[PDB]
């Protein structure tokens, strides 16, 4: 809702850019990482050294790359102790972000704990902690069987959209269009005359 | 435009042919059908006798085993006297009784042209014997079976059951490596689409 | 202004009256009848009881250029009280096949007289739609969180009807159709069952091609639409659930009731079979006697 | 267990007690048994009437 | 900070609770410290265990009874003894399998519940798609 | 109903017959009592026909948005089980009543049997209405379940 009037300077635009990334990295319910990447403020502000590594941190979260995230953080968590004093949320954030994306793209809404161990790059005890944390924020709902070692997801919280994601959602409708069409053609064919 | 006498004779003729073609399934409906058109009378008695003999034998060839009731309540007990003893013979699984019954009554059976059908029941004593045995015991050693049916080896009875469950009457499966036969019957077929 | 809405209920009169007024301005070909909309509001359910024409001119060269006769609207409202003093402006109808972007600028003018955000009720005169031949919007101004400015936009609400009982029987009296899109016997609801499935096909088609249009022809990536689409999948079943196995057990149950009901009907008609034979049996004697 | 005051079954194949607390006997399915029950009476009485035709 | 932990369903454990809040609040009297208010500190263990049972009922429908020991910081005897008492209160429901193969938290659900939920699902889908179609149309004008 | 004044003098001269000339009409009198007094002493009533267009028909007949939302939408399946229970029990009572009736239904004079062995409402007929409603109700309901379960996933 910001004014067309100019009375925001470049300093403020960058100060806000930095703060918005700080909130998301140290948050626990912000998966609007792409929203910052789809607003001019932070997408076009990378033009200082501080906003070289920061933009890469927001990019690391979207793709689920742990190695890049850790290398950038390793340098910066020391320099800036705002990352230091809030570290727990920060490292667990990318595990939660990868957790919600995996379930999304599949058409079966369950993951093995063993699949999560690989994908979030946690040991098997700490995979069970991740599930517990996620449900406590309210990201996900469903049920846990520890005796089959599954979590079976029933509801996913909406998230940012991207071109890739559209094709993934589109294909599923193509099947259901097809199923609805041929189911109705066969039912049409039976009791042709009983449409009175 | 038929008479109810014509219809009665017709269904009766299919059942004889059917029995020789090892159609015991359609034969059974067809003979019960023939009797219901057919009048009850002492005028129709020789027709009804042959129909009732045909019916009893059809059931033993299924392994269905006629009711004991059928023989007593009819006013035909003397005519059906061999069929009454055949029903008991198959029931117990007794080779020894059975061989004696069909020899003892051979000629009577031979007049009715059902002597040809009776010899075929020699297999059926063995198959019926095994269906009792799988009900009475869940797990049953090979030797114990030999005692009951007067058999010679463990290996021999294994062939008999192997063949009988190719017809799928016994609903078991043979453990060779452990020496017993284990039934797979547990129903819960109201969870299947079978009732539909 | 009420910024709380949920549904729009429509009286049957409203639709029919806008079609009448449409032909008597003689409007067609981007000249579209626009009249005022009268009814109850300050209610989440917008309840539209009546509508009347205004003197209105639509230029077809530019639809951003329009004529509205403001003075007339006050006089007409005083006569609305004469009929019933509980009818006020709650929007304005459009008669066209669909939403125009000049309709946002028009909506501005009726804000002045409404205690509720003004309603756009598209009364079609070709009577399209697989439900009612009315679409409904209300203009809302909101921030958009997609990185785009504050819009005033027409957001869809459901359409429903509230009909007076007195009026409704007039609809039945007028209508000589025995109804094949409303409930009846088995065969009638058998059509209704197929009709619903064919409605789902048409609606399911439009989403697929909208999604194609976004990533090749570059229509806005609208998150609010696509969010409801994510919930379609999460609320969509998965094979091998014990809930969908219970459906199999529940099928058995109602089909068996049909099976016994079918037997019951067969019994009863076999009583009439024997009756008629007893009627023929007597009537042999009567014939023979004559 | 013989009363069915708590249902469940006593497993001495291993030495446990299974504790069920779940409904037994569905009401709808039951009354269908009585429905067949009545009709089996009714067709006999049609056949009493049909003795006139024979 | 104390209460924010308990009003939310959270993974937590007892020697985490104990270690943090012993130098804080056992230096203040009433519920804590003393010699008799140590029977009120004794009571906090029961409640930490109990907050977890409430979590575990919600999330898991089946967990191992041995894995659950690890969570509660208990020996097996105690894990059972607490489950039994909480069910008596009726705050949770469960059924324990005693050789510790499974503890399943729920009452088994009635058949009718399951089916009523499936009707509810379908109706929401149809509502979504209708509304989506009208928002498709408006966006053609915008584009 | 509609009226239209006619000259008092004209009625004296017998000019009410004049008003029905050159068709048989759909002539019928829906109301008398005060009406036929006022007709006699003042007016000529008119019959009422309705005009409507093919557009207006479609507007009138359409009354639901749930036209396509009624064979994918379903009712709770507890409600269906209650309904099957209710239906089967009702027909069980009507069958006992029918059975009492059809112990005879074989003597001369139908009417005597209807009194004596109650065929008051005919339990045959009564069972037919009840059977047929719930039978038709179940076929739709199963068909709705099976459409959604297979098509949607």
């Amino acid at each position: 809702t910001l004014e067309p009037s100019t009375s925001i300077t470049l300093a403020e635009r960058q100060q806000l850019a930095y703060d918005l990334s700080i909130s998301a990295l140290l948050g626990d319910k912000i998966y609007n990482f792409g929203e910052l990447l789809h607003h001019p403020i932070m997408e076009t502000i990378v033009n200082d050294s501080n906003y070289d590594w920061l933009f890469q941190l927001l990019n690391a979260l979207t793709v689920g790359d742990f190695d890049k995230f850790d290398s950038l953080i390793k340098v910066q968590i020391s320099k800036i102790p705002i990352l230091a004093q809030h570290e727990s949320f920060l490292r667990q954030k990318i595990c939660l972000m990868t957790l919600i994306e995996t379930v999304f793209v599949k058409n079966i809404r369950m993951l093995s704990f063993e699949d999560i161990s690989k994908a979030t790059h946690l040991p098997k005890d700490n995979v069970e902690h991740l599930v517990m944390r996620a449900i406590s924020l309210g990201l996900l709902k469903g049920s846990i069987d520890q005796v089959n070692e599954l979590v079976t997801i029933s509801w996913v919280q909406p998230r940012i959209i991207s071109g890739d994601q559209i094709t993934k959602m589109k294909d599923r409708l193509v099947e259901w269009n097809d199923q609805v069409e041929k189911l109705g053609k066969k039912m049409e064919a039976r009791g042709q005359s009983i449409w009175v | 435009d038929v008479s109810s006498s014509l219809e009665a004779r017709y269904f009766f003729y299919l059942s004889k042919i059917n029995a020789i073609q090892l159609d015991y399934s359609t034969a059974n409906e067809y003979i019960i059908a023939a009797i219901r058109k057919a009048p009850h009378n002492s005028k129709s008695l020789g027709f009804l006798q042959q129909s009732n003999k045909l019916h009893c034998c059809i059931q033993l060839l299924m392994g269905d085993i006629p009711e004991l009731s059928f023989f007593h309540q009819s006013n035909m007990q003397k005519s059906l006297l061999p069929y009454y003893h055949l029903t008991k013979a198959v029931k117990l699984g007794d080779l020894k009784k059975f061989t004696s019954t069909i020899t003892k009554y051979k000629q009577l059976l031979l007049k009715d042209d059902t002597y040809q059908l009776c010899v075929r029941l020699r297999s059926n004593v063995i198959k019926t014997g095994i269906r009792i045995i799988s009900l009475t015991y869940k797990k049953i050693s090979l030797r114990d079976i030999c005692l009951k049916l007067n058999l010679d080896s463990e290996q021999t009875v294994e062939y008999m059951v192997s063949r009988a469950i190719r017809d799928g009457v016994i609903e078991a499966k043979i453990n060779h490596e452990d020496g017993f036969i284990e039934t797979t019957e547990l129903l819960n077929i109201y969870d299947s689409e079978d009732p539909q | 202004m009420s910024l709380q809405h949920e549904k729009v209920t429509i009286a049957p009169l409203v639709l029919l009256s806008a079609l009448d007024h449409y032909e008597r301005t003689q409007t067609k070909e981007n000249k579209r009848c626009v009249g005022v909309i009268l009814g109850d509001a300050n209610s989440s359910t917008i309840r539209v009881t009546n509508s009347f024409a205004l003197p209105f001119e639509e230029d077809e060269k530019n639809s951003d250029v329009w004529f509205l006769d403001h003075n007339y609207i006050e006089n007409m409202n005083e006569m609305c009280k004469k009929i019933n003093a509980k009818e006020k402006l709650i929007g304005w109808y459009h008669s066209g096949p669909k939403l125009r972007a000049s309709d946002l600028k028009i909506n501005e003018l009726f804000k002045k007289y409404t205690q509720n955000n003004p309603l756009l009720l598209i009364v079609d005169v070709k009577q399209q739609g697989v439900g009612l031949p009315t679409d409904a919007y209300v203009a809302i101004e909101q921030v958009k969180d997609d990185g785009t400015s504050t819009e005033k936009t027409f957001l869809h609400l459901p359409c429903t009807i509230e009909a007076e009982e007195a009026e409704e029987i007039g609809v039945e009296h007028l209508l000589r159709d025995v109804r094949d899109q409303a409930a009846g016997g088995l065969s009638i609801r058998l059509t209704n069952q197929l009709k619903s499935l064919k409605g789902l096909q048409s609606k399911l088609k439009d989403v697929v091609e909208y999604l194609d249009k976004v990533i090749n022809k570059e229509l806005p990536i609208n998150h609010t639409i696509l969010g409801k689409l994510q919930d379609v999948f999460n609320l969509l079943p998965n094979l091998g659930t014990p809930d969908d196995d219970e459906i199999d057990v529940e099928n058995h149950d109602r089909i068996n009731i049909s099976n016994n009901l079918q037997k019951a009907l067969t019994v009863k008609t076999n009583d009439e079979l024997m009756v008629i034979y007893i009627s023929n049996l007597v009537r042999s004697i009567i014939a023979f006697d004559d | 267990i013989l009363d069915k005051i708590f249902y469940g079954v006593l497993d001495q194949g291993n030495g446990w007690l299974y504790v069920y607390e779940t409904p037994n006997q569905d009401a709808t399915y039951d009354s269908a048994l009585e429905l067949v029950g009545q009709l089996n009476k009714v067709v006999d009485q049609l056949f009493e009437k049909a003795s006139v035709l024979y | 900070s104390l209460v924010k932990l308990f009003t939310t369903n959270e993974l937590m454990r007892w020697p985490i609770v104990q270690k943090t809040y012993e130098p804080v609040l056992n230096e203040d009297d009433l519920a804590f410290g003393g010699e008799a208010n140590k029977h009120h500190w004794e009571d906090l263990q029961k409640r930490v265990i109990e907050h977890n049972l409430r979590v575990i009922s919600e999330y898991y429908s089946r967990i191992t009874l041995l894995r659950l020991n690890e969570l509660l910081d208990l020996t097996e005897s105690q894990t059972e003894t607490y489950i039994s008492d909480l069910v008596n209160q009726g705050i949770i429901y469960a059924k324990v399998n005693r050789p510790a193969k499974i503890v399943n938290f729920e009452k088994p659900k009635n058949s009718s519940q399951l089916l009523n939920e499936w009707s509810h699902n379908v109706d929401e889908l149809l509502e979504h798609i209708e509304t989506i179609g009208h928002l498709i149309t408006k966006e053609e004008i915008m584009h | 109903d509609a009226f239209r004044l006619i000259d008092t003098g004209a009625l004296i001269n017998n000019l009410e017959p004049r008003q029905t000339t050159s068709n048989t009409g759909l002539l019928n009198k829906a109301n008398i009592q005060a009406l036929i007094h006022g007709l006699n002493r003042h007016y000529y009533s008119l019959n009422i026909d309705y005009h409507k267009t093919a557009k207006e028909t479609k507007m009138l007949m359409n009354l639901h948005k749930e036209q396509w939302q009624s064979g994918l939408k379903m009712y709770d399946y507890e409600e269906k089980e209650e309904s099957n229970l209710a239906a089967t029990k009702s027909m069980v009572k009507i069958a006992e009543q029918y059975s009492k009736r059809i112990e005879e239904e074989k003597e001369l004079t139908e009417e005597e049997l209807k009194t004596r062995y109650v065929g008051r409402q005919d339990p045959k007929k009564h069972l037919s209405e009840t059977a047929d409603e719930t039978l038709e109700n179940n076929i739709v309901s199963v068909l709705t379940a099976g459409v959604n379960s297979v098509a949607i996933k």
